[PDB]
C-alpha cells in the first residue's frame, strides 16, 4: 500500500533547529510532489512547503518562509523539513502528504489524497521533570491491567505495550494538568483473564524532554 | 491568507448540516479547486471533496460540494454518527495552498453509550515511595458530559483530587480519567474508596479496599 512516516520530532527551545524526514513506499516517489502541512494545537491545517519531483519548484508559506528549507533524496525515497530559528507558533502536528497527480500544484487541484501519521512538534522554553512509572496490575473472562505515568513537565509522553506488538484492547486517556502543574497520564490494555500467567506485559514510556524511557512489566498481584 | 470557516457545527441523526468556507477573489473566489477533508481524532485527514464538487472514490454520496461566489460549502445530508469529526476546506492560490480554519461537526441527539469504568488502588511500589495514588477510568461513554465523585466509604473526599476533560479517542467515543491523591496512611484508614461516574442521569460505582 502507499505509505508515508514521518520523523525526527521532539521538543526545542525557540531559537533552536530542528530537521524532519518522511519515508515514502507504495508509490513512485520518483515523479510525485510532496508537501508539509501541520496542524496547530487549537489551530487548523497550515500549509508548510512544497516540493516538486526535481526540486525545480519549490514553494515555503510566509511564516516560515527564509525559516525552513525543504529538500528530498529520490534515491532514498525521502523527504525533509528543515527549521531552524523556531518559534513558540511553530509547536505543531506536521503531517507528509502526496498529491493526486505528480504535478507540484496537483495537490491543490485534486487534493492531498495519502497523509502521513505526523511528528510532533513542540516549540517552548519550559522545564523538565521526568515521570515516575508504577504498574496498574490486575486481579489474577477478561481483565484490564495498566501503567501509570506520574507528575511529569512538559507534554507529551508516548505509551506503547510489548515494543508496539501490543495495540489492540489498548485503551488510550488524556493527562491531567494537576493542580501542582504537572501532567499525569495511564494506559490501560483489556486482556483475556487465561493468559496472566501466561504472557508478559510492558508498558514503555517515553518521557523526551527528560530522556526518560522505562519499561515496566506490569504482573498480577500476589494476594 | 486567511479561509474563514465557523468553528462548529451541528446536526441531528439523520438530518443535514452546511458547512461554509469563506475566502476572497484569489483563492476560493479565483478558482474551481477547493477541497474538503475530513480528519476523526488521532488519525490523518481524509480527502472528501476535490474540485469543489467532486468525490474520490471511498466517500459517500452524503457528502456534496458546491461553491458560490467567495463561499465553498460541505453538505452532509442523512447526517450519521461516524460524521462527527473535524472538517477543513482547501483551496489553491497562485503556487499556493491555504486551508480553512476548521469547523467541527457534532452529530447531535444519537442513542447514549454507557461508560465503562475501572478503578485502580495504589501500586505496592507507588506506596512504598510513600505516596498513593487512586485511578479511576472512564472510557466507551457518548455524550461527552460526565461528572466524576469521589467518596471514602460513604463520604465524601476532602481534598486530592484531579480529573481530566473528556476528550474523543481513536473510536470516535469519549474518555475521560480522575485521580485521587493520597498519603499511604490516609489509604490504609479508610474502609474503602469509591469512583462513582454520573452519565446522563446515570450513575457508575467502582470500590477498592486495602485488605481486599
Amino acid at each position: 500500500e502507499v505509505q508515508l512516516l514521518e520523523t525526527g520530532g521532539g521538543l526545542v527551545q525557540p531559537g533552536r533547529s530542528l530537521r524532519l524526514s518522511c519515508a515514502a513506499s507504495g508509490f513512485p516517489f520518483d515523479d510525485y510532489a510532496i508537501h508539509w502541512v501541520r496542524l496547530a494545537p487549537g489551530k487548523g491545517l497550515e500549509w508548510v512547503s512544497s516540493i516538486s519531483w526535481d526540486s525545480g519548484s519549490i514553494g515555503y508559506a510566509d511564516s516560515v518562509k527564509g525559516r525552513f528549507t525543504i529538500s528530498r533524496d529520490n534515491a532514498k525515497n525521502s523527504l525533509y523539513l528543515q527549521m531552524n530559528s523556531l518559534r513558540a507558533e511553530d509547536t505543531a502536528l506536521y503531517y507528509c502528504a502526496k498529491g493526486a497527480f505528480p504535478g507540484y500544484s496537483s495537490g491543490w487541484y485534486y487534493g492531498l489524497d495519502v497523509w502521513g501519521q505526523g511528528a510532533t512538534v513542540t516549540v517552548s522554553s519550559a522545564s523538565t521533570k521526568g515521570p515516575s512509572v508504577f504498574p496498574l496490575a490486575p486481579s489474577s473472562g477478561t481483565a484490564a491491567l495498566g501503567c501509570l505515568v506520574k507528575d511529569y513537565f512538559p507534554e507529551p509522553v508516548t505509551v506503547s505495550w510489548n515494543s508496539g506488538a501490543l495495540t489492540s484492547g489498548v485503551h488510550t486517556f488524556p493527562a491531567v494538568l494537576q493542580s501542582s502543574g504537572l501532567y499525569s497520564l495511564s494506559s490501560v490494555v483489556t486482556v483475556p483473564s487465561s493468559s496472566l500467567g501466561t504472557q508478559t506485559y510492558i508498558c514503555n514510556v517515553n518521557h523526551k524532554p527528560s530522556n526518560t524511557k522505562v519499561d515496566k512489566r506490569v504482573e498480577p498481584k500476589s494476594c | 491568507s486567511v479561509v474563514t470557516q465557523p468553528p462548529s457545527a451541528s446536526g441531528s441523526l439523520g438530518q443535514s448540516v452546511t458547512i461554509s468556507c469563506t475566502g476572497t477573489s484569489s483563492d476560493v473566489g479565483g478558482y474551481n479547486y477547493v477541497s474538503w477533508y475530513q480528519q476523526h481524532p488521532g488519525k490523518a485527514p481524509k480527502l472528501m471533496i476535490f474540485e469543489v464538487s467532486k468525490r474520490p472514490s471511498g466517500v459517500p454520496d452524503r457528502f456534496s460540494g458546491s461553491k458560490s461566489g467567495n463561499t465553498a460549502s460541505l453538505t452532509v445530508s442523512g447526517l450519521q454518527a461516524e460524521d462527527e469529526a473535524d472538517y477543513y476546506c482547501s483551496s489553491y492560490a497562485g503556487n499556493k495552498g491555504v486551508f480553512g480554519g476548521g469547523t467541527k461537526l457534532t452529530v447531535l441527539g444519537q442513542p447514549k453509550a454507557n461508560p465503562t469504568v475501572t478503578l485502580f488502588p495504589p501500586s505496592s511500589e507507588e506506596l512504598q515511595a510513600n505516596k498513593a495514588t487512586l485511578v479511576c477510568l472512564i472510557s466507551d461513554f457518548y455524550p461527552g458530559a460526565v461528572t466524576v465523585a469521589w467518596k471514602a466509604d460513604s463520604s465524601p473526599v476532602k481534598a486530592g483530587v484531579e480529573t481530566t476533560t473528556p476528550s474523543k479517542q481513536s473510536n470516535n467515543k469519549y474518555a475521560a480519567s480522575s485521580y485521587l491523591s493520597l498519603t499511604p496512611e490516609q489509604w490504609k484508614s479508610h474502609r474503602s474508596y469509591s469512583c462513582q461516574v454520573t452519565h446522563e442521569g446515570s450513575t457508575v460505582e467502582k470500590t477498592v479496599a486495602p485488605t481486599e
